[PDB]
RNA sequence: GGGACCGCCAGUGGCGAAGGCGCCCGGCUGGAACGGGUCCGACGGUGAGGGCCGAAGGCCAGGGGAGCGAACCGGAUUAGAUACCCGGGUAGUCCUGGCUGUAAAGGAUGCGGGCUAGGUGUCGGGCGAGCUUCGAGCUCGCCCGGUGCCGUAGGGAAGCCGUUAAGCCCGCCGCCUGGGGAGUACGGCCGCAAGGCUGAAACUUAAAGGAAUUGGCGGGGGAGCACUACAAGGGGUGGAGCGUGCGGU
RNA sequence: CACAGGUCCCAGCUAGCCCGAAAGGGUUUGUACUGGGGCCGACGCCUGCCCAGUGCCGGUAUGUGAAGCCCGGGUACAACC
């Protein structure tokens, strides 16, 4: 989860059971308190902000 | 000592006043008891007449449930709304000391914003 | 009906308080009773008829069959009596501190201190500076319960009208709140 | 319970949409609440020292 | 857990050219008042062009969005209600970097200098005196600088202004030359856009406009009065036949 | 026809959509700034009313609703009602 570029997840809640993040979808999931998670954004976020403008970019 | 001693919240506002007897702690409830099921027409919910006897019925119900004391506590709607309490605050209180029921420190609790919210009706008010 | 289902139980307030009876508390099981609080005045709690605008929050903490003791979590003064105390062609400081007892409490202190006439914003900030250093200097001092005694007991606020009657007269000196913010470990 | 009697004792003044209640001060002769003076509107010709027997001893009329 | 805002104290109070600026400590920073047998020695005022700042609203891009709420959607009122009232609600209101340069941005009063009776509050500084719980505390008087009120000479059409002049003088710039047409048309400049600045003619009109007076009104306020007003009551009319007087045919 | 741009829909992963008889597989060495599915079609100003009809989505108190199961009849057992 939350893998592309320029996305991050909200940790909300930690309970013993299950801990309780915010998804870039805006969805609250539980995970089990075990997950591996890494801190921070990924990077080349951003990316929309440019328009393509040439049909020759979309096709690269 | 062995007495049992609650705490009356009332919410009086212009619409409508309820009286709600808890525990001492308030955690839990004993008697709620409002002018909507009293009084029939929405105009007299907030009536004194109508607060009058939601406090006598509460005062019933927590009387025989076994409680003789209780504090008062009196709460208009405050924070972004009006902050006076409404008519059938004080008659709510002398029906309470009618049915029976001693009365302790008498307080209002009515929430005061140090300048919070934005109050509704726009910047010119209502205007009827 | 739920009601029979239910059995009192007897709140204890602190010792250093007197542990003397408040009240009694419904509840069915005794860890529905566990984190309960009940706001009583230093008046019932030992009897001078003075201090009846000083309430004092007792926290429930443990249960042994049907007596359930409290911890102290905070205090606050009536808010009528704060009304009576503030007034028009008067200066009113405030002061928020943040504070460590000696145990290792940590504890939110609000003092505030009334003028007889209007004073200068300097004059209230060098008030401001006296009460934050005398608290500073009590909270290094004291420990947490004996510490809480003293700011109930109006002589903290003593110690801040003499201090601060150098800047300027006081109509009156106040420890307003207090409040518990976590206890040591 | 069949009216409590209560004396008149002073008279406010008139009042009503057209003039037609006066307020008053009564005592309370017997019940509960035996001698306790409150103010309560009457409707049509009273003097002092009328006896007027109110259902209830509850309420208070409110000031002119 | 979150996002706005810092209640009373609060004041004809204080700071800023203006717009604006209120929780509390620490750091940086601008200006002004006061007290100076201190320093330079006319170095000053105003300023067409030009430059900088500039409420709310709006726009561009990226964040945030608790409560309020244009547009909108529902419930009511009404002959109708595209509104006033009620329940929701997007943009916005908020933060970062920019554009827009508009307000009843009004003290509707441009700025610097000299002079022309007084009285009374409050803020800052200084001086003298008396108290003091010796406090950066309190009281009284005086000088300087701000900020209000009343008011004399004088001014004004008057309302009112009157050492904070809208009084007499010495300077500089800006603006006005009856009401509309019209801040419109055309042209140019600026701005992403909305808009901003500049700005006429033909034709039409005898008035438009200001202050104040008397009265008549107000679904303004306050006093009063009335069975051709009411409140409490007696009897009725309005429904039928007929007497009589109207309208109509 | 395509195109960059606009906007709508499904999906938090053993998902959404799809191939197949199954096993297994494509999107997938992927993870909402993503994958898949429609319509319009640079750029400027804008896109009003209508949810009765068809379709889609959520609820479904209530009616109907197959087999199976249960009850009574019937069959010395079933078929059958």
């Amino acid at each position: 989860y939350v893998r592309a570029g320029g996305t991050y997840a909200l940790v909300v809640s930690r309970e013993p059971d299950k801990v309780i993040v915010q998804l870039p979808s805006g969805e609250l999931k539980a995970f089990n308190p075990m997950c591996r998670a890494t801190i921070g954004v990924v990077a080349g976020g951003g990316r929309l902000e440019k328009p393509l403008v040439k049909a020759g970019k979309a096709y690269y | 000592k062995k007495e049992k001693w609650g705490i009356a919240h009332i919410y009086s506002s212009f619409n409508n006043t309820i009286i709600h007897i808890t525990d001492i702690t308030g955690a839990e409830t004993i008697s709620r008891w409002s002018g909507g099921m009293v009084v029939k027409a929405d105009r007299d919910e907030p009536s004194p007449y109508a607060a009058m006897l939601a406090a006598r019925r509460a005062a019933e119900e927590a009387l025989e449930k076994g409680i003789v004391g209780v504090h008062i506590r009196v709460r208009a709607p405050g924070g972004s709304k009006s902050k006076t309490p409404g008519p059938g605050a004080q008659a709510a209180i002398r029906a309470l000391a009618r049915a029976g029921l001693k009365i302790g420190r008498v307080e209002d609790v009515t929430p005061i914003p140090h300048d919070g919210t934005r109050p509704k009706g726009g910047r010119r008010g209502r205007r009827v | 009906d739920k009601w029979k289902l239910k059995q009192w139980y007897i709140i204890y307030a602190p010792d250093f308080f007197g542990g003397v009876e408040v009240g009694l508390t419904p509840a069915d099981d005794p860890e529905k009773v566990l984190n309960r609080v009940v706001e009583v005045t230093l008046k019932d709690v030992t009897g001078d008829f003075t201090k009846s605008h000083v309430k004092l929050y007792f926290q429930v903490y443990d249960v042994k069959g049907q007596n359930a003791y409290t911890k102290f979590k905070g205090m606050k003064l009536a808010r009528s009596y704060i009304r009576s105390l503030v007034r028009r062609k008067t200066t009113r400081i405030d002061g928020i501190f943040n504070i460590t007892t000696k145990d290792g409490y940590k504890l939110r202190v609000m003092a505030m201190a009334i003028a007889m006439r209007r004073i200068q914003t300097s004059q209230e900030r060098a008030i401001r500076k006296i009460m934050q250093e005398i608290i500073y200097k009590k909270a290094e001092e004291l420990n947490f319960k004996d510490f809480v005694l003293e700011s109930v007991n109006g002589k903290i606020a003593a110690e801040i009208a003499k201090e601060a009657k150098k800047i300027y007269p006081l109509r009156k000196a106040e420890i307003r709140k207090i409040k518990v913010l976590e206890e040591p470990q | 319970d069949e009216g409590y009697p209560a004396e008149v004792i002073e008279i406010i003044g008139r009042t009503g949409t057209t003039g037609d209640v006066t307020q008053v001060k009564v005592r309370i002769l017997e019940g509960r609440d035996k001698g306790r003076v409150i103010r309560r509107n009457v409707r049509g010709p009273v003097r002092i020292g009328d006896i007027l027997i109110l259902r209830e001893t509850e309420r208070e009329a409110r000031e002119i």
